[PDB]
């Protein structure tokens, strides 16, 4: 995009405001491939953290209220339920309680997609392009067109076609609604986690987010038997 | 000297000369600074490179070093400055000895000298061999100069830190008080 | 003429005593450069010296009544209580000479020619404005906020604002050199700032002296404290 | 918004008062007998300033009328019957119990910290409405430093592209138009009256509060 059109989707996401940017960071160029290129960087990174966020709040409400699933988690004989990991704690303790595979792999699966949206291949083949490179700032492309070897089901952004014949002027509302949403939703689940870690961070939630003592910006705990993991945790920090 | 390679991004596209040697400096004296600066860059690179693997806890040589007098690589022991006293003073004489025939025949066999006019660091029979850098281009090549230069600028800082760890104890962070 | 535009500029600063120098200064020869320059340096030094010494004695003010970041960090070795003087002097060694550096490296591209040219402005004594910072523009590495206005809060202000806020330095930043330096004599001279008498306690230990005492030697990283 | 954090002027274009004669003119208006007193000079400034002490006297005012009127209901005791706290899972407090706590600077000591957290947040969210230019331009004015009425707070009830996401029920001031319309000029007889009683409304909080 352009200074401009940033300007006037701000706007569009609040009149009042319209740009709210007190560092400049639009204009702080970074990377080195011009303004472009770094207000494409910044609306991904605000998309992505918005979606990430509201996806990660829903996810610690219903974790945190006992709702886990019936299934197990591990196969064996001894194997880890998903009521096991519930019964570990608070929800960043069942992340940590969770077995080193499914970190890994959950991890991994999220790097897949990452991966498979920064390709401008797959991008090119599903339509725009990079979102330096003049795409559409947040857009997952299509697993399907991107031509994996074996037919999948379903695309990950809009599986059953429910969104599909929407009218123009209701996605460009949509893409509003999710910038927003994603804005509130970001502060919404770090400020779970702030309660969490520190007590009364948050006055209104008091004593209704269980606590943790372990970093939360720590995807491996001491369970995970993996290189340097033990090492890393083994100074804390605030 | 504004002409002479060397300069990047890390100075701002200009010489990084705050002492004004440059200044002082004709073809001549700056061949020889370029000069200079290449063999002192080389031979950090290759210090750090050895000292590192050596020290860090690599798989050092197999065998023996003398069957007789009875010293192995094993035995010289991991400190750099240990090992390079422990190893014999005849090995330690055969190496200076070939750098300096070397030296003596860089000097002499490139006909057209840095000094009088030349390429300065062209060592003739010590790069290559194989031919790796035979079909690179000329940008590529000048990239690569650049990148000889960056590399062991840094390499030398590396090995003065190395030094001053063990010299001067508990001296540069990253870097255990003994070596 | 440099001398003539150093006149205006005490008048705007006091009409009523208007252009004061006892000594000369400003026709002083320093380094054998011409009056223009002289001058230039001058002005120089004397934001310099006011604008420390504002953030000087704001920062008396935070230290000697107590204001201090959470988390680790040097905040955490000081002791409570502590004056003014004993901060400096008890936060970490690294903590005294890396803030030097940066006040260091602030004032290298505050006078590097890359950063002024890359601004379009030249050294305050080759004909610059006195007091001039340069925007990052020149770093090698792309640097987000600039020290002069970092939010841009005067990218639109009228020429004439600008020199009336370059009045109000100069004359801030003496009344605050004034005001450091009572803290600073009141501690090695008592009854010298009758106003600060039994406010100000006393200091042994010598001010001009950066690093001295030299201050503790602690690690305060901890995730990955390899150093130590 | 960026482009308006300017730190400085900008021209005047209304019949504000900035200058003395004009704060001498409501001067008279409010009060024929004292005029203007003005012993720190503080209407020898510029319009900007003055805009801004006209503003910061009228918000005194409504501040400090406000809180004698609420000063004397509370001395004389007419609390609330509700409970104050304890619906979701806190403990039991009662405007009963707050009133019982003493006279009302101990009444307001007495209440929670985050109910005090949440009224100071509503009136600061209040003060930022009123702040906003944007607001006041989508209606009919500027902020009262740059030329506008000093003491308006705009319309929190709107359709406009600068109204809340869910509708809001009622204004702040005249919710229901109990000024309805008054003539075009009484409604600034009010005003001097307002500035009046505020100022009168001002020494009899802060004699309160000595006593
Ligand atoms: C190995 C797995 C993997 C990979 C390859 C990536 C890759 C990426 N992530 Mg990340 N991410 C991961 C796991 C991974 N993620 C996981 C598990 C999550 C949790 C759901 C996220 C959540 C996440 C968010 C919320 C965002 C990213 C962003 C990014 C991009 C910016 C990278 C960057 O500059 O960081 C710096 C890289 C390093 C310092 C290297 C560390 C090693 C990139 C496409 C950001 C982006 O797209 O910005 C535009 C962004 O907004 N990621
Ligand atoms: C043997 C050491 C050595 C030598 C001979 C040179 C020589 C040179 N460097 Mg330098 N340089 C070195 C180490 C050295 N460098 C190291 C380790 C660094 C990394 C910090 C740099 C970083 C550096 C930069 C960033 C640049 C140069 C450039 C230059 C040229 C500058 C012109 C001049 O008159 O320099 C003569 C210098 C000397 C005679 C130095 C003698 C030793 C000093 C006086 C004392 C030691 C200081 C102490 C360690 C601190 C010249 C070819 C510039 C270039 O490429 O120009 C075309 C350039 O841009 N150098
Ligand atoms: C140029 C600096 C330098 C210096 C002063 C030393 C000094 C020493 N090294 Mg050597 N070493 C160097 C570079 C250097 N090394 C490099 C670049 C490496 C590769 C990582 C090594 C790897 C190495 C090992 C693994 C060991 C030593 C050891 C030693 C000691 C006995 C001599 C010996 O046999 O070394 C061998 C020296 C070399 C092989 C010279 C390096 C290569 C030069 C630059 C020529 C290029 C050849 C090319 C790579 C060949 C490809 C085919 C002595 C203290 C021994 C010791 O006592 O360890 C405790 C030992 O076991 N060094
Ligand atoms: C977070 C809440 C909040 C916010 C955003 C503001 C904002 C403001 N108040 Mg304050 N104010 C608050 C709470 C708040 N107030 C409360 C709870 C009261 C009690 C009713 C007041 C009573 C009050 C008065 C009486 C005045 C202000 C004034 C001001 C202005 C300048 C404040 C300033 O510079 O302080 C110093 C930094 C500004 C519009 C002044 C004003 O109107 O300026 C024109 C003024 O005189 N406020
Ligand atoms: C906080 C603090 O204090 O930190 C401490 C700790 C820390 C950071 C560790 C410190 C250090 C030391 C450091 C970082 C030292 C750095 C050393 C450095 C940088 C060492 C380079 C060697 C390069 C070599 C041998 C390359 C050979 C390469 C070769 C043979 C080739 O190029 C060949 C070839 O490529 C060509 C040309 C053509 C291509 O077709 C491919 C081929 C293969 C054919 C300090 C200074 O103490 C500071
Ligand atoms: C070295 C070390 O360890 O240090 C220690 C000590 C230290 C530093 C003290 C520590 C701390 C404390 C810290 C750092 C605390 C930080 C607290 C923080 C950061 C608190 C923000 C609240 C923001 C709110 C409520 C905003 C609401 C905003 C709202 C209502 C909106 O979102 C509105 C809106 O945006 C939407 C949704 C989008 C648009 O449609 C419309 C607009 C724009 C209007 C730590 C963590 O302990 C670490
Ligand atoms: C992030 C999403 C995700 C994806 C896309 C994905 C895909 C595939 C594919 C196809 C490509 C295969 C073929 C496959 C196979 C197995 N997965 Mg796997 N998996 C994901 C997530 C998890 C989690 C969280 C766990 C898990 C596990 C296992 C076990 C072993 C179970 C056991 O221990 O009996 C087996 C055999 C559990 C485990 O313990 O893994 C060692 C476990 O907790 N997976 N998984
Ligand atoms: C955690 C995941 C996540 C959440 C929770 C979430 C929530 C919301 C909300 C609710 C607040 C709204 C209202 C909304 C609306 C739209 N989302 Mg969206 N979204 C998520 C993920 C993605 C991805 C990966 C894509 C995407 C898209 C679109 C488009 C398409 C417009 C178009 O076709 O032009 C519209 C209208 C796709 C796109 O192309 O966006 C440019 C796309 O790739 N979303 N999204
Ligand atoms: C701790 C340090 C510090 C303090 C305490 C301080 C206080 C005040 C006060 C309060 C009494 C006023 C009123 C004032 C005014 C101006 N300051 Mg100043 N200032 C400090 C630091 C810097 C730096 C680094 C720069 C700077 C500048 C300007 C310009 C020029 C604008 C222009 O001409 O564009 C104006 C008008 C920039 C410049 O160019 O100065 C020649 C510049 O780089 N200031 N400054
Ligand atoms: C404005 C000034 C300023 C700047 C611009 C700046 C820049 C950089 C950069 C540049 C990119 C790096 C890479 C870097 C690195 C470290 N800084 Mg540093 N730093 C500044 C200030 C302080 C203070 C006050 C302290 C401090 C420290 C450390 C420690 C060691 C921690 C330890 O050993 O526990 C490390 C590794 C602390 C210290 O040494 O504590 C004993 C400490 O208190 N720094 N610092
Ligand atoms: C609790 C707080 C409070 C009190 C105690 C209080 C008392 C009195 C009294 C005393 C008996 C009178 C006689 C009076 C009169 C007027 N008040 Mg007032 N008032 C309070 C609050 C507000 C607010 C928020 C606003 C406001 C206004 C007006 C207007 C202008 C109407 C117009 O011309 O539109 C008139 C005539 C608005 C305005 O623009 O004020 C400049 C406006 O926004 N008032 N007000
Ligand atoms: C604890 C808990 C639960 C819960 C809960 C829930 C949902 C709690 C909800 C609480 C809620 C919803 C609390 C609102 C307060 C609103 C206030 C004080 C508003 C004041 C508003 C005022 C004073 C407004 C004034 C005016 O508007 C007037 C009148 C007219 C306008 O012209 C002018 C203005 C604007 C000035 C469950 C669901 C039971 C179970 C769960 O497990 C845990």
């Amino acid at each position: 995009e352009s200074k401009a059109e940033l300007e006037s989707l701000a706007g569009k996401l609040n009149p009042v405001i319209g740009y709210w940017d007190p560092l400049n960071l639009a204009d702080y160029d970074q990377w080195s491939q011009g303004q472009e290129a770094a207000i494409g960087f910044l609306r991904h990174a605000e998309i992505k953290h918005g979606r990430v966020a509201m996806a990660a709040f829903v996810g610690y409400i219903v974790q945190s209220n006992g709702i886990c699933w019936p299934w197990a988690l591990t196969g064996g004989p001894n194997g880890v339920m998903h009521s096991d990991i519930l019964a570990a704690g608070g929800p960043a303790d069942q992340w940590d309680a969770l077995p080193t595979a499914s970190k890994l792999q959950i991890l991994l699966f999220v790097g897949g997609l990452e991966l498979w949206s920064e390709n401008s291949y797959v991008l090119g083949l599903s339509g725009e392009k990079h979102y330096m490179r003049g795409g559409k700032p947040g857009f997952f492309p299509s697993i399907k067109k991107g031509g994996i070897p074996h037919p999948v089901p379903f695309d990950l952004f809009d599986p059953f076609g429910l969104s599909k014949n929407a009218s123009p002027e209701k996605k460009a509302k949509g893409l509003l609604a999710e910038i927003n949403n994603g804005r509130l939703a970001m502060l919404g689940i770090m400020a779970f986690v702030s309660e969490s870690k520190v007590p009364g961070s948050v006055p209104a939630l008091a004593g209704k987010i269980a606590p943790y003592s372990g970093e939360v910006m720590a995807p491996f705990a001491a369970s995970d038997n993996l290189p340097f993991v033990a090492d890393m945790l083994k100074s804390p920090l605030f | 000297v504004s002409d002479m390679e060397g300069t990047g991004p890390e100075t701002g596209g200009k010489v990084f000369d705050p002492m004004g040697l440059s200044k002082i400096a004709s073809a001549e004296t700056l061949a020889w600074y370029r000069a200079a600066e290449l063999k002192h860059s080389r031979v950090a690179m290759a210090a750090v490179t050895g000292w590192a693997w050596v020290s860090s806890g690599g798989p050092l040589f197999p065998g023996y070093l003398s069957v007789e007098q009875g010293v192995t690589f094993e035995s010289l022991g991991r400190d750099g400055y240990a090992a390079w006293a422990a190893v014999p003073e005849a090995g330690k004489f055969q190496i200076l000895g070939v750098i300096g025939i070397l030296e003596i025949l860089s000097e002499s066999a490139v006909k057209p000298h840095y000094m009088a006019g030349g390429t300065p660091g062209k060592v003739p029979l010590l790069w290559d061999p194989l031919g790796f850098t035979a079909k690179l281009s000329p940008e590529t090549l000048a990239r690569k100069r650049l990148a000889e230069l960056k590399n062991g600028r840094l390499a030398m800082i590396g090995v003065m830190s190395l030094v001053s760890a063990h010299f001067i104890p508990n001296s540069v962070p990253l870097l255990p008080g003994s070596v | 003429s440099a001398k003539a535009d150093l006149e205006a500029f005490a008048k705007e600063c006091n009409p009523v005593v208007g252009y004061w120098d006892p000594l000369g200064l400003a026709d002083l020869p320093l380094w054998g450069q011409d009056q223009d320059a002289v001058i230039g340096w001058l002005r120089h030094s004397e934001i310099k010296h006011g604008r420390i010494a504002m953030a000087g004695f704001v920062g008396y003010i935070a230290h000697a009544n107590g204001f201090r970041f959470g988390g680790i960090g040097p905040q955490n070795v000081v002791p409570e209580g502590a004056s003014a003087p004993e901060v400096w002097d008890s936060i970490p060694f690294l903590a005294k000479l890396q803030i030097i550096g940066a006040i260091g490296v602030l004032e290298h591209i505050s006078e590097d020619k890359n950063f002024l040219a890359a601004d379009g402005m030249k050294h305050y004594m080759r004909g610059g404005k006195p007091g001039y910072f340069p925007t990052f523009s020149a770093n090698v590495h792309p640097m987000p906020l600039n020290l002069f206005d970092p939010f841009k809060w005067s990218k639109n202000a009228s020429p004439e604002k600008k020199a009336k806020g370059l009045v109000t330095e100069t004359n801030n930043g003496r009344l605050a050199m004034l005001g450091l330096f009572g803290f600073l004599s009141e501690s090695k001279i008592p009854g010298s700032v009758p106003a600060l008498s039994g406010i100000i306690p006393s200091y042994d230990g010598d001010y001009m002296q950066p690093f001295l005492p030299t201050g503790p030697d602690t690690s305060l990283w901890t995730i990955g404290n390899l150093w130590a | 918004f960026a482009d308006e954090f300017t730190f400085d002027s900008k021209p005047w274009s209304s019949s504000e008062i900035k200058d003395k004669a004009g704060l001498e003119a409501l001067a008279k208006k409010l009060n024929p007998t004292v005029g203007l007193w003005d012993p720190l000079g503080i209407a020898e400034t510029s319009p900007e300033t003055i805009g801004w002490f006209r503003h910061a006297e009228i918000k005194h005012g409504r501040v400090a009328m406000a809180a004698f009127v609420g000063y004397c209901v509370q001395s004389n005791g007419i609390h609330f019957p509700w409970n104050i706290q304890g619906w979701q899972g806190t403990p039991v407090v009662s405007f009963a119990d707050i009133a019982a706590a003493g006279g009302p600077a101990d009444q307001w000591d007495a209440l929670s910290t985050p109910a005090k957290l949440q009224i100071l947040g509503v009136i600061g969210f209040l003060e930022m409405w009123s702040e906003t230019s944007v607001v006041l331009k989508a209606d009919g004015q500027e902020h009262y430093v740059r030329g506008g009425k000093p003491g308006y707070f705009p319309k929190l009830s709107r359709s406009d592209e600068m109204a809340f996401p869910h509708p809001v029920p009622l204004n702040l001031w005249d919710p229901f138009g109990f000024t309805s319309k008054m003539t075009p000029e009484r409604k600034e007889k009010a005003l001097l009256a307002e500035v009046n009683n505020g100022r009168l409304a001002m020494i009899g909080i802060f004699g309160m509060i000595s006593a």
